[PDB]
């Protein structure tokens, strides 16, 4: 199992006329793999959605992903910025 | 467009570590 | 218990619209009230036929309702496809006005919330399913094959809110949708697999 | 754009695994889940250690110029099959099916494949055609398959 | 060592100051990993006693 | 542990005082990378 693979590709043709969204070495990177898209970074640990207890066929359509994420309240956030000034 | 070998862009692991960024250390004419 | 409710939104999206300026962008009235999925073709009627979100809490067009919050999800959607359809697809404005309506969006919706297959015909005849959905938008990559390489590309920066056709530099490119992978962490190893004695 | 070049043909695909790889081992925490682009709905139901993920695509509100799919399996999850709800068999419709290069003739409107993988990527070209009508529909799956 | 040889490796912190940040769906806090370094430190420093 | 809860269930006393990491772990998602391995 190697490691030291190149993995990454650049095609010769300058094509960096519609091309200032994508990822430009400064050309366009080509990779050997697709990218991974990942939605929430932190899981959110209890919350019986996820650590399924063992007491008592139902469905629940829950708003967004954003409750299993940690966010923090806005009433802290406010509290936050008014400590910054 | 299906002959368009392209061109691997190579690492050399010593480059990628702790390449820093010899007349400027006077001690050398 | 809706009067800072107000107050709070106010304080953190001023001062998380410092380096990109959204919210003292100009806007006039613009009585839509629709159908958010209506938001941008009843605007497009708008510049057919034919007061700024900071402004609007300073004359109270707020109040503590429903609609009171529905109107300011409108007011931020709308000055979000004029920031996005203003700039081109690559400049920073872009992007900020983008990470923005993400940000504020997911504020938004949090609080208001506290204020025909033979597998599933053999796992509903075995199992028990207590359940959980959600929607999540997906992103679009670059697709070339080349001499037994057969490459991939980046994920475009281009919103979701951006409604123009699909252009391509190249015809023999194609276009694929990158599916997110979501579930349960697959169990990692311990600190003892990441850093043992080499 | 190329919405309004929506797929007339190709109701429903389903990638779902074959029961092989269920009743070699089972003899459930159920998470369904649709993506915000039109349909494409993708479900999978694990318990705590195996998973058994379906891939539906229901194709009534795809485009046509986004042909390629691409999606990460585990490793343990080399075996696949299909289900390919057309919407009607009027004519002699030649569905094929390439992996990388081999095609996959059937399992015996509807017609199931039996699909086994390798590690790395894949390609797994899919095509629909009529031989009176003349006109064509392609699909294209990128499965990641984990070391 | 042998306890600190269980812990999972995908071990982060959220601290109370990531709010002055606004972290989007994805955008990468820059105080994730205060807690896994000082995991580490210590499981090193304890096998280079010797 | 019973009765220092007690007293801070009846007597109130004038301080109670707060010091706090203001931190705790919680898991991460983790995955793969997605270029093939390569023999």
């Amino acid at each position: 199992i190697m490691i030291d693979a190149a993995s990454s590709f650049v095609l010769p043709i300058s094509i960096t006329k519609n091309v200032d969204v994508l990822q430009r070495t400064d050309e366009i990177l080509w990779f050997r793999g697709p990218s991974v898209i990942v939605n929430e970074r932190i899981i959110n640990s209890g919350d019986p959605h996820l650590s399924l207890p063992l007491n008592r066929n139902e469905k629940e359509s829950l708003p967004g992903p954003f409750v299993l994420g940690l966010r923090p309240s806005a009433k802290f956030t406010a509290h936050r910025l008014s400590m910054l000034r | 467009f299906e002959t368009m070998v392209a061109n691997p862009i190579k690492v050399s692991r010593l480059q990628s570590n702790g390449v820093l960024t010899i007349h400027y250390s006077l001690a050398n004419f | 218990k809706l009067v800072d409710f107000l107050v709070n939104v106010q304080s953190i999206l001023n001062a998380a619209s410092v380096k990109c300026h959204v919210v003292d962008e100009s806007f006039p009235a613009k009585f839509f009230e629709k159908n958010p999925d209506k938001i941008y073709e009843s605007y497009c009627k708008f510049i057919k036929n034919r007061t700024t979100i900071n402004k609007r809490f300073e004359n109270g067009e707020y109040e503590p309702i429903q609609g009171g919050f529905y109107k300011l999800y409108h007011d931020i959607k709308l000055v979000c496809t004029i920031l996005i359809h203003f700039y081109p697809q690559g400049t920073r404005n872009y992007q900020l006005v983008d990470k923005f309506y993400k940000f504020s969006s997911e504020l938004l919706l949090r609080e208001c919330c506290r204020i025909a297959t033979e597998l599933d015909k053999i796992i509903s005849y075995d199992f028990i399913k207590i359940s959980m959905n959600y929607t999540v938008p997906i992103s679009q990559t670059y697709q070339i094959r080349t001499k037994d390489m057969d490459l991939f590309s980046s994920i475009i920066s281009k919103s979701n809110l951006d409604k123009r056709p699909h252009e391509l530099p190249n015809t023999n490119f194609k276009i694929n949708n990158v599916l997110p992978q979501t579930d349960i962490e697959n169990e990692a190893p311990r600190l003892g697999f990441v850093g043992a004695n080499t | 754009l190329g919405n309004g070049y929506n797929r007339s043909l190709l109701t429903e695909d389903y990638l779902l695994n074959p029961n092989n790889f269920k009743k070699l081992i089972a003899k459930s925490m159920q998470k369904e889940m649709q993506s915000l682009s039109e349909q494409h709905t993708m479900e999978y139901k694990p318990y705590k250690n195996q998973n058994w993920v379906e891939y539906i695509f229901n194709g009534n509100e795809l485009s046509q110029n986004e042909n390629a799919f691409s999606f990460m399996l585990q490793p343990m999850q080399t075996f696949l099959t299909l289900q390919s709800h057309l919407t009607s068999s009027l004519k002699d419709t030649e569905t094929l099916l390439t992996i990388n290069k081999e095609p996959v003739k059937s399992r015996t409107i509807t017609e199931i494949f039996d699909i086994r993988l390798s590690e790395g990527l894949n390609h797994l070209m899919f095509r629909c055609e009529d031989k009176i009508s003349h006109e064509t529909e392609f699909m294209n799956f990128w499965i990641n398959v984990l070391p | 060592i042998n306890e600190l040889e269980r812990l999972p490796a995908n071990l982060g912190t959220y601290s109370l100051d990531d709010c002055l940040e606004f972290i989007t769906k994805d955008d990468l806090s820059s105080r994730m990993d205060t807690f896994k370094i000082k995991a580490l430190v210590e499981l090193k420093s304890l096998k280079l006693l010797t | 542990k019973r009765i220092l809860k007690e007293v801070i269930l009846a007597k109130k006393v004038s301080k109670v005082p707060i010091n706090n990491v203001r931190a705790f772990p919680v898991l991460q998602t983790n995955y793969n990378g997605s270029i093939p391995v390569v023999r």
